[PDB]
């Protein structure tokens, strides 16, 4: 979902919002579009891993990573994966 | 005829900033309500006014000598005026959509002494509270933040409200 | 200060409709039951007392129930500084705005069927956001709107003015005038269209008329037209007069006062082309006013008022035209291509050069005439291009005149009936006289001979039948 | 066959009215209560279900209560030999004629208030004489009248005509059409003046309209139209159109029947002197539609429709023309006098006899202009007195054209705006665009040079302040 809002252009941060674990989250979404529109900087080399290192403490579920943030690098990796 | 007749004549027929230095009681809220009634017949515009006090006793004595009204007067302290009219419909505009709306002001444990952690406890925890010091006030210096950064709050305060009435 | 558009989304016969608007709307056009819905769509969303009833079964439609109806009305917020009205809405709508859109603000209505109680609810929204809407609060039977906003609906004038003076300054005051030429003398209607549309007590209204004679001081003003289909197709454009077309504005306000009520305009410059015209119509397709055809003046004023009004509602235009040549003030010799500058103009290009043509005295009685008609002869050769251009519009521009032309189609019974050795030279004399003389000569069959030739194919388009 | 007249003797607002009629009636004029008025006493003579009420005190004059209401209508009954409801008549009438008046009938309606148990009975008479009419005689609660007419009444069409045409044979079919303009667009108008004015299924009607596009098709008709005074005045005039003046019959009645709703109209040839007139009377007089004003549209039809139109039905009908000369057709060197033969022809006179100039070859460019204008000159001079009969009426000949007099008005202001030796002569090379290039230089004060002189005294009468 985040990739999809990311690199669309035009889904709403709602969409995205409607999927995080017990959800009913009012006036705290800008605090992680924040964070996000961050995300939207290109800057294909590192930032990826420090700014989804934030996002994961902000959004909780944590350490579910290591293997899977490589598997999500690899989609936007050469900045499209089917174009 | 005398000093009573002709300040009440003056003081009703003007239209500027008015500074009255009375004595002690003798009906106050007799030349506030009479003042307030001229100033509501003579105007025939949208705007209206507020009248600003501590204790809610002489709102609704002043309420009871005005009447009913449907212009949008307000009539109450001046912490219900700041809460309900800079603060509460304008912080969320002011600092971010990330500081809330729906808060309570309760005045009774808090003794903080800073900003800082005053708009921390507002943002996390979202209480509103007083200074530690009595000669300050959080409230009115948000209101006074909030005024400053925030363009609609300058227009809505500008565009409703017509003379303030400070007892 | 001004209203933006309205977005109709589900109503008794609107499916998807965006109308542009503006302060002083005139709406007008063929079904009644489009026009009187919009005027019931904007009394749903600002009337207090047409709200209060909520919905029936068959304000959806296609009586389909499944459907949730809504009403979207923009307007501008932006003109600050300067307005009062800006300041009406602002200390109402209180907390209900962003310092990002200070301009631009939302009022909405939502409604949705029950099916258990049979009622339709209708809930209020507004904010400066397409999302994130919130309600309009409202204590008891009233809301901020009607604190807002004060309606008048008038269906069957001057008490309007003095109660708009000395009341009604706490509220902003929209009108609806239903019709209101009904039972009214012309004289009556031109005056309430001077009222209307000078005076400065009528702010914000939506005019629905049958009548030419009540848009007769058209400024300003936002044009909406509704088409002849059964599904509400509509229309918008923006008209207002130019500063140079100042002189000269009424006139022009009389001539498209009844073109706006037709479906195929044709454009002509004299009252010879409208005889010969209503002559050769009256013999062929003998009823086309009634099917949507109309005949307009225009008498030299560059076609691009009306063009451009007439575009933007949907009313094909057709336009005939000779090529001209005018000369210049205090020069001998020059000549500017009046026609064809006038053609080029309405498509969008640069006015063609000054053109001199190198003329001895001798004698200039008869000789001038035919010494500039094979000049306009070689100018049409050289722009054979741009001719076919604008016959791909609606243009047709004549070779020399529209005599010349008339001979081309009809040659023996102008001789006939004028008895000269050239028709054509006692036809431009005296325009007036000689064409009724022409047309009260002029018997069935030449009519038709008219009609079926090749440069008289505006007649064709304007009967609009498709035998091809 | 054919109605002849009615006089209503008193009536809600009639004192004495003596109206001539016909069949295809159509009444107009700027207030209503007459009309309506008009409309309810044919209900109250001819129709059972109106009549059965009788008479309240609000229906007598001034409720003065102590006349009698008399309501008579006369028929011609002449036409016999081939005619049915002639016959229709006649079997009913049965014994109540002479065979000295076997022609001319009488239907008579009389009333008088009881005033004591407060009611106005409604007797009926007939008969073929003016006085002795008798009883129409019946038995509980119709009489034969009720067998005779059959009244549609019509107030807000193609299920009538075949409703007439299989059903109502019985019986005299007679339509009163109360405003059947509203809520109809204007199509719909004008296939409806097609359907009343063309089609034999309407025989006889009453029409009240205010609407000019519903009378487009007008012949045989009977104009009737009612004063804008307090007490009703009313005029009458028998429409049909010449023979002659039928190929052009068209573009007459769409100027007509705009000039019909008006009560001062001008008269003038083309669309410059409206470019002008428009031009002056936007800065002199700003409303003139609105007091009644308007101007008319002639170019070339001898002016004896339209003063033969207007003169009877009590509207002022002012002129303003030229003296031009037109040429014979194959003959060189003569001219017949146009302006004065069509200013004489109204008057009644005969048309003056074929006048011819001798003019060299030479050159004729430019100053054969010159050698037709002191000829115009002298022709004007010798017929003084005629001029001066003119102006008697409101019949304005101006010396040479339009434009000449208008520089004698102003003179320096064209020369500067126009930057030529002559602007005369560059004013008549292109009427169209010059005379707008002309108005939009002209400025304030240079109108009212134009209104206060001499030579236009036409705009003055059609404004009508009575200032001297």
């Amino acid at each position: 979902e985040v990739i999809k809002y990311v690199k669309n252009d035009r889904y709403s941060i709602y969409d995205l919002a409607a999927e995080i674990v017990g959800n009913l989250s009012s006036r705290e979404i800008k605090e992680i579009q924040k964070i996000i529109n961050e995300l939207l900087v290109p800057n294909i080399n590192q930032v990826l891993i420090n700014q989804v290192l934030i996002n994961l403490f902000a959004k909780l579920e944590i350490t579910l990573d290591t293997r899977e943030i490589t598997a999500f690098t690899e989609v936007m990796m050469t900045n499209e994966f089917d174009i | 005829m005398i000093e009573d007749e002709m300040s009440r004549e003056q003081i009703i027929k003007d239209g500027g900033n008015i500074l009255v230095t009375a004595g002690a009681g003798s009906g106050k809220t007799t030349i506030l309500v009479s003042k307030i009634e001229a100033d509501l017949k003579e105007n025939k515009t949208h705007y209206s006014i507020a009248a600003v006090t501590f204790t809610n006793k002489a709102a609704k004595e002043i309420e009871g000598r005005l009447g009913y009204s449907s212009r949008g007067n307000f009539i109450g302290t001046n912490d219900g005026f700041v809460e309900s009219e800079i603060i509460r419909p304008f912080i969320k505009d002011a600092f971010g959509n990330d500081y809330p709306d729906n808060f309570t002001a309760e005045y009774f444990d808090n003794q903080f002494a800073s900003y800082d952690k005053g708009l921390q406890v507002l943002k996390y925890q979202n209480i509103l509270g007083t200074y530690s010091n009595p000669k300050k006030n959080f409230k009115f210096q948000l209101a006074l933040d909030i005024l400053k950064k925030s363009l609609v709050a300058r227009q809505y305060i500008f565009s409703k409200y017509f003379k303030i009435f400070i007892d | 200060m001004k209203f933006s558009n309205i977005t109709i989304k589900n109503f008794r016969n609107f499916e998807k409709v965006n109308i542009n608007l503006d302060n002083k709307n005139v709406i007008f056009g063929m079904n009644d039951i489009g026009k009187t819905n919009f005027l019931y769509a904007l009394r749903f969303l600002l009337d207090k007392e047409i709200r209060k009833f909520g919905f029936n079964k068959s304000d959806y439609h296609k009586h389909d129930t499944s459907k949730k109806i809504e009403i979207i009305l923009t307007l501008d917020l932006s003109n600050y500084e300067k307005d009062e009205d800006t300041k009406k809405l602002i200390s109402v709508v209180k907390g209900a705005r962003t310092s990002a859109n200070a301009d631009v603000f939302y009022i909405a209505l939502e409604s949705k069927y029950d099916d258990k109680e049979l009622y339709g609810n209708i809930i209020l929204k507004w904010g400066s956001e397409l999302d994130n809407l919130i309600d309009i609060p409202g204590r008891g039977n009233i809301n901020a709107l009607d604190n807002v906003f004060k309606v008048i609906y008038i269906n069957p004038y001057s008490i309007y003015n003095y109660l708009a003076k000395k009341k009604y300054e706490d509220k902003i005051v929209i009108y609806l005038i239903e019709e209101p030429e009904i039972s009214l003398h012309r004289s009556m209607q031109i005056a309430l269209s001077k009222q209307l549309f000078e005076q400065s007590t009528y702010k914000y209204f939506f005019l629905s008329t049958h009548s030419p004679e009540l848009l007769y001081e058209m400024d300003n003003t936002r044009l909406i037209r509704v088409h002849s289909t059964e599904k509400v197709v509509c229309s918008s454009h923006m008209y207002n007069v130019e500063e140079a077309y100042g002189s000269v504005k009424k006139k022009l306000n009389k001539a498209l006062s009844s073109a706006l009520f037709a479906e195929r305009v044709l454009l002509i410059e004299g009252p010879s082309e409208k005889i010969l015209f209503e002559k050769v119509l009256d013999e062929v397709e003998p009823e086309y006013e009634l099917n949507g055809g109309f005949l307009l003046e225009v008498g030299g004023t560059y076609f691009n008022h009306y063009v451009c009004t007439l575009n933007d509602l949907g009313i094909t235009h057709i336009i005939k035209t000779d090529n001209d040549l005018k000369s210049k003030k205090g020069k001998k010799g020059v000549y500017e291509l009046l026609g064809l500058n006038r053609c080029l103009n309405l498509l969008g290009r640069e006015n063609l050069d000054e053109i001199t043509i190198d003329i001895p005295e001798d004698i200039k009685g008869k000789k001038k005439k035919e010494r500039l008609n094979e000049r306009k002869k070689e100018i049409f050769k050289q722009y054979k291009n741009e001719v076919g251009e604008f016959l791909g519009e609606r243009i047709y521009l004549s070779e020399i005149d529209l005599e010349n032309d008339l001979y081309s189609a009809i040659g023996e019974s102008m001789k006939r009936i004028f008895e000269n050795e050239d028709p054509v030279h006692y036809l431009q004399k005296s325009k007036l006289f000689n064409m009724v003389e022409l047309v009260n000569n002029l018997s069935t069959k030449d009519c038709f001979d008219v009609f079926e030739h090749e440069k008289f194919a505006c007649l064709k388009e304007l009967v609009g039948s498709d035998r091809g």
